[PDB]
RNA sequence: GUAGUAGCAAAUAUUCAAAUGAGAACUUUGAAGGCCGAAGAGGGGAAAGGUUCCAUGUGAACGGCACUUGCACAUGGGUUA
RNA sequence: GAACCGGGACGUGGCGGUUGACGGCAACGUUAGGAAGUCCGGAGACGUCGGCGGGAGCCUCGGGAAGAGUUAUCUUUUCUGUUUAACAGCCUGCCCACCCUGGAAUCGGCUCAGCCGGAGGUAGGGUCCAGCGGCUGGAAGAGCACCGCACGUGGUGUCCGGUGCGCUCCCGGCGGCCCUUGAAAAUCCGGAGGACCGAAUGCCGUCCACGCCCGGUCGUACUCAUAACCGCAUCAGGUCUCCAAGGUGAACAGCCUCUGGUCGAUGGAACAAUGUAGGCAAGGGAAGUCGGCAAAAUGGAUCCGUAACUUCGGGAAAAGGAUUGGCUCUGAGGGCUGG
């Protein structure tokens, strides 16, 4: 088993994303089996007020999970300012947070 | 402004080559006042100075080929240079041969599926290239024994 | 070289001590008639000989 | 540097004369006790936690005790 | 005199912006485009050299164009078993 | 911070006295465990080539986590890394060698190749030797990466596997080669011998452990070269050697790339002749020229085929002919576990 949290709370607060857009592109774009969008019962994605959690019944890489949020700024031009950090408290949690520019 | 001993070393502080470092072109002046390692290294903590990433260098390519050629693609005469002795010995094939052979004699005697005696007479033939692989061995061998 | 004697490098330490311009005061002293320093040498000029 | 495997025989050498220091270094999975001594610096392992306790209250007094 | 003539032509290649300066095709930073391509134009040492090493500064001369530059010149520093 | 070496001095403990230890059938093992003149052996100590085997470093593949790159589209993806010294203890016991039991033809064992056995094989059970092998200490407290807080300080991670006619170095063992057989000494270790020596039990002896003290002189920067050496010079010349990544490929060939290095060769504008260097060309094909000078043509690999002559080894890649991309498949060639 697995599950992994992507915390977004400074962007949620901000009004910088909008954390309902990020689960369905989790959703849509998780592969399981080899194909894009068949979460079945292996996966499943469930949000929060800023959230979002990630759970497996099987092995699930975190980076992989990492690729997916970055590729969904990427899609919102938001990479320039956000950035996914992990956390050093739980090790199964990314952080959203800003450019110390 | 000449800034070549804050380059050579944040080189040196850095561990890297001179190529790799980044010196801010906008602090110039600022950089231009470090004349000691402490000062430099200062100036790393503080985003002035910083190492660039390695130029990159990808393996995709050559694993995309690989697995091409485990499928048997850019194998043909076109493709071929060195003799077929030059690609794979013709002595490295015997020995992976004698020694398949011989490994599968060894065993066949100790769970006494052959005795001594066929294993010697069997032994010398895997040494006079009559069997050539695994399979006719192990079929000649029951067949000998009906 | 690196590996030298030390007799090499005592004779090597005074001609560098040499190898200097002359003080500027020696040219306003009465009667003066030196110039400059003519013994000058250069590493790369004229080579010491041993 | 020696390892020494018996609590005994750490604290005999912990009364050597020339015993300078003991330091206490925990790891997240046992507690490691070296004293400096003239030649070697001798290292004693102890998993139990709570058993190490019991050794580092009974050095002999006079021995620079230090925790890292 | 020849004569401001012969001549500067091997080793692929430089470009843009900014800084500095009386002065910049040639110094420094950044960006780009190339080369050496590990029997190297990379990293050391033995001979040989002997301070050429490092910092700062610089009128002239020298570096076969030029230089704010330096293996040049000036001052100081540096080699620990 | 952690070790080691060579000296010097004594102390404490241990060890031996059947005066000079104990264990194992043995190979040998254990931390100590007499000894003079004299004598003996070994190490130091050695060519070259070839094949195999082992170790280390590198290269390479997959997973985990950390950061970075790409992202209109595609990409559970691409890149960077993901560390462990001398020294000490314990374990392991390669390839050989050696020991015990036992007594072999229906001869067997065995290497890629050899080759071995009543001068004792196979088999069974042991001993020893190598290590750049494993574990622990050293040692995470370090280093590195990343994320913070301040402008020193804290946190997280540093994980789990696979693969080889691969590359560099080291080692092992075997074989080939010689009318060629491929240094010496310092130094160190071991052995034969037993003159002489203690105690009636306190002295003697002790290569054991721990503690104490000591460490001369000189060299050490830098270049090692298309600018630090020599060539009259910042000369396209000359000058010994170590380390050596990825792709293509037989290949430290050539061509391209990463680490590192570098754009240093005075620049600008034109595009005449002649030149230097590199090319191409209708039809003819050496008529050119002293002469095929120069250039062109041939070229790798696989299959087929190969004459005269010959010292029988060659000639030979003779000659002559065919094939070669991409893509999608099929077949064959292995290893380790389970009675
Ligand atoms: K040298
Ligand atoms: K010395
Ligand atoms: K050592
Ligand atoms: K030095
Ligand atoms: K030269
Ligand atoms: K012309
Ligand atoms: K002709
Ligand atoms: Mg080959
Ligand atoms: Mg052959
Ligand atoms: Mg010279
Ligand atoms: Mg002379
Ligand atoms: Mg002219
Ligand atoms: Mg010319
Ligand atoms: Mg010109
Ligand atoms: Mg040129
Ligand atoms: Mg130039
Ligand atoms: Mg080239
Ligand atoms: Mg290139
Ligand atoms: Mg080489
Ligand atoms: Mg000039
Ligand atoms: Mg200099
Ligand atoms: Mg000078
Ligand atoms: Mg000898
Ligand atoms: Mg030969
Ligand atoms: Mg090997
Ligand atoms: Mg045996
Ligand atoms: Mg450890
Ligand atoms: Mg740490
Ligand atoms: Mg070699
Ligand atoms: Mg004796
Ligand atoms: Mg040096
Ligand atoms: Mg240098
Ligand atoms: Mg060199
Ligand atoms: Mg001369
Ligand atoms: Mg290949
Ligand atoms: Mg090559
Ligand atoms: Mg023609
Ligand atoms: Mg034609
Ligand atoms: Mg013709
Ligand atoms: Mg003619
Ligand atoms: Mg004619
Ligand atoms: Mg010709
Ligand atoms: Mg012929």
């Amino acid at each position: 088993g697995a599950s992994f949290v992507i915390d977004c709370s400074k962007p949620v607060e901000d009004s910088i994303m909008e954390i309902a857009s990020l689960d369905k592109f989790l959703q849509e774009r998780i592969k399981v089996g080899g194909k894009a969008g068949a979460l079945g019962d292996s996966v499943t994605v469930t949000r929060d007020k800023n959230k979002i959690t990630v759970t497996c019944n099987s092995t699930f890489s975190k980076r992989y999970l990492k690729y997916l949020v970055k590729k969904y700024l990427k899609k919102n031009n938001v990479r320039d300012w956000l950035r996914v950090i992990a956390s050093n408290k739980d090790r199964n949690v990314y952080e959203l947070r800003y450019f110390n520019i | 402004v000449s800034l070549k001993l804050q380059k050579r070393l944040a080189a040196s502080v850095l561990k890297c080559g001179r190529g790799k470092v980044w010196l801010d072109p906008n602090e110039g002046n600022e950089i231009s006042m470090a004349n000691s390692r402490q000062n430099i290294r200062k100036l790393v903590k503080d985003g002035f100075i910083i190492r660039k990433p390695t130029k990159i260098h990808s393996r995709s390519r050559a694993r995309r080929m690989k697995e091409a050629k485990r499928k048997g693609r850019h194998s043909g005469y076109g493709k071929r240079k060195g003799t077929r002795e030059a690609r794979l010995p013709t002595k490295v094939l015997w020995m992976r041969r004698l020694r398949v052979l011989r490994r599968l004699l060894r065993k066949y005697r100790e769970s006494k599926k052959i005795d001594k005696h066929m294993y010697h007479d069997m032994y010398m033939k895997v040494k006079g290239n009559v069997f050539k692989n695994k399979r006719v061995l192990m079929e000649n061998i029951h067949k000998t024994k009906a | 070289p690196s590996h030298k004697s030390f007799m090499i490098k005592k004779k090597l330490a005074k001609k560098q001590r040499q190898n200097r311009p002359i003080p500027y005061w020696i040219r306003m002293r009465t009667d003066n008639t030196i110039r400059y320093n003519a013994k000058r040498r250069h590493w790369r000029r004229t080579k010491l000989g041993f | 540097p020696k390892q020494i495997h018996e609590i005994k025989d750490f604290l005999l050498t912990a009364r050597r004369k020339d015993a300078r220091t003991v330091k206490i270094k925990k790891n997240k999975d046992m507690v490691k006790f070296k004293v400096r001594c003239s030649k070697y610096l001798y290292t004693l392992c102890v998993s139990d936690f709570e058993k190490a306790d019991k050794l580092k209250q009974s050095l002999p007094p006079g021995l620079s005790v230090q925790d890292l």
